């Protein structure tokens, strides 16, 4: 199958710099015109880069000409994004496309000053009835987005509301619940699976009761 | 006799060895005051193995295997020819 | 850039209804060798663009039956016949005649349904925030619809409104259901000022508010 | 990194067809031409398939024309030989090459009538110096190849992996490693070997009589 | 004016679209009472635009660019015969 | 196909002396653009080929300067100034020039150095071995030169020649020696009809038998 996998991507302060990798395979690479593609916060959809199909032609848009480089590897079948200058209109969640028909899977880049925080993990526990417990899972002040969050590995992951992260102060907070019946908590030990990519921390917490 | 390229039937075939997109090539040729080639004028000749792989005048790619494509034409860059009355 | 208009923004459409979105380009998409590049592209989030049409109404592998593109210069027209829970995400039209590819606004489509009441459940600040400093009381409100629902915090019978952060899942993709979760945040000092915490929900499912409390001692 | 790796090659009888592989990455696949080669027991190097650059012709020797079929997969980056009514003068180690520039490291076909047989493993320990000598001994066995490690890679320095042997359709292979008195009995020494043919992996611990 | 290909100075180039290696290259071209294009002829013409590529009469392919890690001897490609016309 | 003859088929060179092979085409190798391609492969045993010179006299990366290519039409020569102990397996001259790529007999370079002692190592048959019915003894000679070796096996004083199998490895890269293993492979109760079983090597090193001995009964 065609097989697109987006690379690199990370906080970048205002007027800084970054380079994104694009691993094709799949398809032969120089056969095809290829873009760099970039959804914005407010979820619109935007080109960033052209290289054309034989790598003879690149284009690129006016908001973007003279701070964007796309680069190209015919030996590993990689492609390139170099930018800097970086704004905050910037941000966003990168593609490489080969055509509408094939995107990648996305690597996200944050353009902000606010600088890079670990979370903080909280267990939640029901106070000290029913045949259906709620477990949940807190994950406090981090920068940036995004953080993984799994249960027992990702072997529990039916009845499971994990809420989008929201923004107070250069701050992430992030919550997850999880429905169970009676019989399987606290028999059977539940733990919150959370991970922070920028920071590289990835810490575990079971669920005691109260 | 003195065209710089293919001569065929009064006329003349200039090579433009330049990649680009359909629209800037068709822009090109007109601006020469020339056309792109014609699918059917050039196949079944001698000038189809120069031309094969070029843009024709419809926007599509002169081919000898019109099959049917996962890639849009439209997005492509491609070499050309430019074609005019000879004589 | 050739200019690419979707209408609306936001659809919102019960189950088992024909919904439809329309395009508008600034240019005619009719390509000098007969063919129209419009395409229909579909995204979940948390996931990349799918296309599900081609060709203005050529349909991909997989898509369904209810699935229909139509139109020819500069406007287009993608109906579902009939809305289900699995086609929630944002629709995109992109036009790909004109170099380069220009993208729509987006419509993003709710999914309409059955009423029904959340399942609210509140949670005590954890041992281990009172230990760093922090203490924050989070209350669940899952599986309900509508969209709109409202979340009262109390300390003490007395409304809290600073600190408190809402957030909404994504509509369910099986029983088209959203999820709010909402976290009242105090110092360790003010949390252990008070005793008698509640969460109070009202939604258009009853009257009565779906209260849900504890005391601090109480354990 | 040009890279090239040969897949397949099992045993095969006088007649049987097999099909190998050639994985490649680090280059343009349709760039070059690429050649197969064979390594037969005599160790003379001999030329099989030849594809040409971009793929559009290919060529055999008469001695496999009419037999071998060399495929290719322009979306994998793969090259294919298909070989077919199998000669016991085509066994040997087949290599695909990016010009004499570059070979992988080959895959093993051995075309006989002889029936697979997995190795019978014995550890090998001295009888009740500064420095020990320990063993293993690999016997009763058809084809080749096998993989003998000690401590699964770890111990590789001072050891003596002894090529095979035939005697009567059956191979018999040893190993020999040593370290001081200090390093044995004192921590373990595992001998470690796989017979891929007959799908043995069979791991055999050193201990003392 | 009868030359099915590129006409040049009094020569005639005859496009070989059937990819083959030098050695039989050279020999279709003679088969028919023609050579391969003379490097020095073609570069520094408009010639050099199709023909790049292809064979010349010395083994290797026309390139502007006089470079190499591939054994042309061992590759294929197209070709020209060039016939002198009038 | 273009015939190439190698000369001769076994080196036998000390180490820090010269050598040579020489290696003939049945026709020219100048290509018609005034390279001829003539490249020369050294094989390591248990490695895939490695090109050392190509184009008769240039060198791969990495190769030192004492190998040295030679030769025009027909006589090609590959000078070795300064043997080295990393230097031995097979050469082959393979030519490029003429389709398809054709090799030499191969030129095997065996390394001369000084004379060493084999370190003798015998072994009994294993515990599980002995399960099955039949009784394997195993005598390990290691890090010798020359290659020419005697070892005989001797039960209860007398030499037996059956169920004897023999293998050396192929010359050690760093440090020039050979190594041997002898297998003598009886049935159970052959074995447990006698208690002495020796192994015995004469080499050039030593005018004595080396002698590796077990009794049957020293468990």
């Amino acid at each position: 199958e065609v097989k697109l996998v987006e690379s690199g991507g990370g906080l970048v302060q205002p007027g800084g710099s970054l380079k994104l990798s694009c691993a094709t395979s799949g398809f032969t690479f120089s056969d095809y015109y290829i873009y760099w593609v970039r959804q914005t916060p407010e979820k619109r959809l935007e080109w960033v880069a052209y290289i054309s199909n034989g790598g003879y032609k690149t284009y690129y848009p006016d908001t973007v000409k003279g701070r964007f480089t796309i680069s190209r590897d015919n030996a590993k079948n990689i492609l390139y994004l170099q930018m800097s200058r970086l704004k905050s209109e910037d941000t966003g969640i990168y593609y490489c496309a080969r055509g509408m028909d094939y995107w990648g899977q996305g690597t996200s880049v944050t353009v902000s000053s606010a600088k890079t925080t670990a979370p903080s993990v909280y267990p939640l526990a029901p106070v000290c009835t029913g045949s259906s417990v709620t477990l949940g899972c807190l994950v406090k002040g981090y920068f940036p987005e995004p953080v993984t969050l799994t249960w027992n590995s990702g072997s529990l992951s039916s009845g499971v509301h994990t809420f989008p992260a929201v923004l107070q102060s250069d701050l992430y907070t992030l919550s997850s619940s999880v429905t169970v019946t009676s019989s399987t908590w606290p028999s059977q030990s539940i733990t919150c699976n959370v991970a922070h990519p920028a920071s590289s921390t990835k810490v575990d917490k079971k669920i005691e009761p109260r | 006799e003195s065209c710089n390229g293919l001569y065929y039937q009064g006329s003349c075939y200039i090579l433009h060895s330049d990649y680009q997109m359909f629209s800037d090539a068709a822009a090109n040729c007109t601006a020469e005051s020339s056309t792109l080639p014609n699918k059917s004028d050039v196949m079944i000749t001698w000038l189809i193995d120069y031309v094969e792989d070029t843009w024709g005048s419809d926007g599509n790619p002169i081919t000898k295997t019109t099959s049917d494509q996962d890639s849009d034409v439209s997005q492509e860059v491609r070499k050309y020819f430019c074609v005019k009355t000879m004589n | 850039d050739v200019v690419m208009t979707q209408t609306p923004l936001t659809l919102s459409v019960t189950i088992g209804q024909p919904a439809s979105i329309s395009c508008k380009s600034s240019q005619s998409l009719l390509y000098s060798n007969g063919k129209t590049y419009l395409n229909w592209l579909l995204q979940r989030p948390g996931q990349s663009p799918k296309r599900l049409i081609y060709l203005v109404s050529k349909l991909d592998s997989g898509v369904p039956d209810r699935f229909t593109g139509s139109g020819s210069g500069t406007d287009f027209t993608l109906k579902i016949s009939r809305v289900e829970a699995e086609d929630l995400g944002i629709y995109y039209c992109v036009q790909g005649t004109h170099f380069p590819y220009t993208f729509g606004g987006g419509t993003k489509l709710e999914i309409k349904r059955a009423d029904a009441a959340p399942t609210v459940s509140i949670f005590p600040p954890s041992s281990e925030q009172l230990t760093s400093g922090g203490a924050s009381v989070v209350c669940f409100l899952n599986n309900f619809y509508p969209k709109d629902i409202n979340v009262k915090w109390k300390i003490d019978g007395s409304e809290r409104q600073n600190g408190v952060l809402n957030s909404w899942t994504d509509q369910d993709s099986k029983d088209s259901t959203y999820s709010m979760s909402s976290t009242l945040t105090l110092t360790k000092d003010e949390y252990e000022r008070h005793n008698s915490y509640t969460c109070e929900a009202t939604h258009k499912t009853s009257t009565s508010p779906i209260v849900k409390s504890f005391n601090r001692n109480e354990c």
